[PDB]
């Protein structure tokens, strides 16, 4: 017997002291070494209600990742609305590492072992674990990178589908690699290669799983209707450089069975003047570094907001923005409770 | 999702109990309620089926489940007579208007011939008044030399005058100078409900 | 929430309505725009986040609407903007900027407790024109009515006072109606005892500010 409670968790990882990489520097003092032998007790005949949209584990992880970026990534000059903060801006190795969240003495994390569980309903097959699995704190928009694939089939996640003001999280069952590349000598010009033959095959499965929640009507995709550059295009950080990828021919689709040259390429650019997700305004970074910048990631999730109005067709446009929704993509089956 | 507000207009005496409806098409959710008095922006009353907002009297009681919803006002105040809208997310209802109920009132029908100064403009407009009446269900016909008009007249009714909760209305029949000088008798048949006989006020061309 | 003043445009034009926001974390809350088109009910047009400015426009207004956010440490500060292109004749009404007022966290993103003062926008092919005044001479037995006919004017409104004030008894100033010519017109009558004719003077004062037109019209019995 337990109750839904909230406490201050501690993070766990495998940060290496020899590594000069940002996440390794942060997780070697703010976290503890990962336990070599994690135990897990499987429990049946016991149900439990979950809610990823009201999970304290997310707000804590959010407060930790924002501290990771305020600790290391220091831009040249930073605007505070009216004042400036001019510091030093040296380049650094940027690559997210798996971070586990555990409970102190007196608390236990509950894990939902239900395959097709979205994150709001009750779970019949629930297990108890001391720590969460490997979660990479990757900050990105529109497309979720380096996460966990669906257990068996695509799972649709949303606070409420009938509400158009709530972002939608898609849990892909099969991943699609992206071959992003910034060649070295045209210095701003970047690339992003996606297998279009398997993209329209995996995007159609997303629609069909979504069409089940919408009275058997057609579904059309389109680029976002507006906003800042951090949300209107595929924003993600790779090798310390902030990428901005146009995904016009990526959400250029319609749905019946499937609908949509060389494989689809996404024109990207590197901006030194970006809007921080820390919520302190706009900042300017040092110019891009020489060499071949390549960022091979994995598409595992999509962030959507249903274009609503007075409709028989539903329009879905990409756009996450709130990175708190990114952690929910993995912390959906976890909840901190207080023992007896 | 279809939000159907019935009946659209409700006559309630100041102190009686009012009951509005909001039968939705797709259920399994909640509903809000918005009040709008003329001259002021709409105000939130009830959110999530049955929850009041800040600075709202307890006389406003919400309820309902599934598809059927209802807004009830225990003892209607004199300031509660306004337009009420219901909301589901982005969708709204057409709105119901709370009306002050009172005894019937016979309209005092008046007719005004167009001015000679007006005839110099090339057009002629004759109007009817029939002010102070209840309810706002009237029927002005406009008959010139026993000829019925349809498509050349506009009426304009005022909201209930709070001092007696009565109406007024004003039907204006506009014609050209050439068509006005062609005829003689201009009548105005009024079919309300006060007195079984349709009151008709008329005048002949000249004086 | 403070919006701009009343604006009037030509058909096929565009209108930019601002919406000053303060007293709340703008980055965490949304600003929706709802228009009240007469006899059609409230219509939700779209919302705008203060964080990254994600927008959700209504399907039946595509290629016509566009919302931009302005900002500035006292965060709360900032202005929301609504752009409305492709103006037709049926887009005339009150346009509100709405927001979930300072209340419960349970309140959804459509439970708006706070409403702006509203922005009236009239779009037509007409132009600013002073009104013409036609006297409604009373008929010929006991308590008859007399009034003034304000015809062919644009735009709203017109203020009608009788005898420069001091006469506010049985006065009925009807709401304006839109003729087929595209110009407004209304009547303003006053019920008066039949024994007070020829001895009492009755004057109506019609005023039209947008076309700077003032008229002191008198009414005599037949
Ligand atoms: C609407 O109201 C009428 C009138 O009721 C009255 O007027 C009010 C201003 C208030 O002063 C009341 O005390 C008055 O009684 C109701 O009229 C009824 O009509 C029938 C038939 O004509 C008559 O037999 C009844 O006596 C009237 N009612 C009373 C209380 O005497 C009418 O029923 C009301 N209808 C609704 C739907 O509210
Ligand atoms: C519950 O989940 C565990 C692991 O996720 C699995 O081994 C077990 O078979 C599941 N229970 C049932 C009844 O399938
Ligand atoms: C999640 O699954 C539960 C099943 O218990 C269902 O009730 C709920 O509507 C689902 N939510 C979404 C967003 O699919
Ligand atoms: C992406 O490219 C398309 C052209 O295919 C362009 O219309 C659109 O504005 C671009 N979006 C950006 C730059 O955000
Ligand atoms: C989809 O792509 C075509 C050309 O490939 C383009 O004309 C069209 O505008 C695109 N649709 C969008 C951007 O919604
Ligand atoms: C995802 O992981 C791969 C391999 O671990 C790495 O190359 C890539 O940079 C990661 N994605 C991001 C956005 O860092
Ligand atoms: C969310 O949707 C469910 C049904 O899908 C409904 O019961 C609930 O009231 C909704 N919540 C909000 C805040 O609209």
């Amino acid at each position: 017997v337990w109750k839904d409670a909230d406490t201050t968790l501690f993070c766990a990882s495998d940060a290496k002291a020899h590594e000069t990489e940002v996440h390794n520097v942060w997780a070697t003092h703010a976290c503890v070494p990962t336990d070599p032998n994690p135990q897990e007790i499987h429990l049946e005949n016991v149900t439990e209600n979950f809610n990823m949209w009201k999970n304290n584990m997310v707000e804590q992880m959010q407060e930790d990742v924002i501290s990771l970026w305020d600790q290391s990534l220091q831009p040249c000059v930073k605007l505070t609305g009216g004042s400036v903060i001019k510091q030093a801006c040296p380049k650094i190795s940027f690559d997210p590492i798996p971070i586990h969240y555990c409970t102190p003495a007196g608390y236990v994390i509950l894990k939902c072992n239900d395959k097709n569980f979205n994150g709001t309903g009750p779970c019949k097959n629930v297990s108890s674990v001391q720590c969460t699995h490997g979660i990479k704190p990757v900050v990105s928009t529109q497309l979720l990178l380096n996460g966990s694939l669906a257990e068996e089939e695509i799972i649709i996640r949303s606070e409420n589908l009938t509400n158009n003001a709530k972002t939608i999280i898609v849990h892909l069952n099969k991943s699609v690699e992206i071959n992003c590349t910034r060649p070295s000598n045209d210095i701003r010009k970047a690339y992003c290669e996606i297998n279009g033959t398997k993209w329209n095959k995996v995007l159609k499965q997303v629609t069909e799983k979504l069409k089940e929640h919408f009275n058997n009507k057609t579904i059309i995709f389109q680029p976002p209707s507006g906003g800042d550059l951090e949300i209107t295009m595929h924003h993600f950080n790779c090798r310390g450089e902030f990428f901005y990828c146009n995904t016009t021919q990526l959400f250029n689709n319609t749905c019946i069975g499937n609908e949509t040259n060389g494989t689809i390429t996404l024109p990207c650019k590197i901006k030194q003047i970006i809007n921080m997700w820390q919520g302190t305004g706009q900042a300017m970074y040092a110019p891009p570094i020489d060499g071949k910048i390549n960022c091979v990631s994995n598409i595992t999730g999509i962030l959507l907001t249903r274009d609503g109005g007075a409709n028989s067709n539903e329009t879905f446009r990409p756009g996450g923005g709130n990175i708190k929704d990114n952690w929910r993509s993995e912390l959906y089956k976890y909840k901190v409770v207080q023992i007896e | 999702i279809v939000l159907t507000q019935s009946p659209g207009t409700l006559s309630v005496s100041p102190g009686e109990r009012a009951t509005l409806f909001c039968k939705a098409s797709q259920g399994g959710n909640s509903l809000s309620w918005y009040q709008k008095r003329r001259g002021q922006p709409p105000r939130l009353l009830i959110y999530d089926t049955s929850r009041r907002a800040s600075g709202i009297p307890d006389r406003f009681v919400g309820s309902g489940s599934g598809t059927d919803f209802s807004l009830t006002i225990t003892k209607v105040d004199r300031d509660d007579f306004a337009l009420y809208f219901c909301q589901q997310f982005e969708f709204f209802g057409l709105g119901t208007a709370l009306e002050i109920n009172r005894t019937v009132a016979a309209p005092s029908v008046f007719i005004f011939p167009p001015s000679d100064e007006q005839l110099k403009s090339g057009t002629a407009s004759v109007v009817c008044l029939l002010n102070n009446f209840y309810p706002r269900e009237a029927k002005v016909q406009w008959k010139v030399d026993n000829a019925l008009q349809s498509g050349n007249s506009q009426e304009s009714v005022t909201e209930q005058d709070s001092k007696d909760s009565t109406y007024s209305l004003s039907s204006t029949l506009t014609l050209s100078k050439a068509d006005y000088e062609k005829h003689k008798v201009y009548a105005c048949e009024v079919t309300h409900q006060g007195l079984s006989s349709p009151v008709t006020k008329s005048f002949n061309r000249g004086e | 929430l403070v919006e701009s003043g009343s604006a009037m445009r030509k058909p096929g034009s565009s209108v930019k309505i601002s919406c000053r926001a303060s007293g709340f974390n703008f980055r965490e809350y949304s600003i929706h725009w709802v228009r009240l088109i007469p006899g059609r009910g409230l219509e939700w047009m779209g919302w705008i986040k203060g964080m990254w400015g994600a927008v959700n426009y209504a399907r039946q207004l595509q290629g016509r609407v566009s919302m931009t956010r302005q900002l500035s440490d006292d965060p709360d500060w900032g202005v929301a903007y609504l752009d409305f292109s492709g103006l037709t004749s049926g887009d005339t009404g009150e346009y509100f900027c709405v927001r979930k007022g300072p209340s419960c966290p349970h309140c959804g993103d459509f439970h708006w407790q706070h409403w702006g003062q509203g922005t009236l926008v009239v779009v037509s092919t007409a132009s600013t024109k002073g009104p013409s005044v036609f006297p409604l001479a009373p008929s010929s037995g006991g308590t008859a009515a007399l009034g003034c006919l304000v015809k062919d004017y644009f735009p709203e409104p017109v203020t009608v006072s009788w005898n420069s004030g001091a006469l506010t008894s049985g006065v009925h100033t009807f709401p304006a109606v839109l003729q087929s010519s595209g110009l407004y017109s209304l009547s303003s009558v006053v019920t008066v005892p039949s024994s007070s004719l020829g001895t009492q003077t009755y004057i109506c004062n019609v005023n039209h500010k947008p076309s700077n037109t003032k008229v002191d019209k008198k009414v005599e019995p037949k």
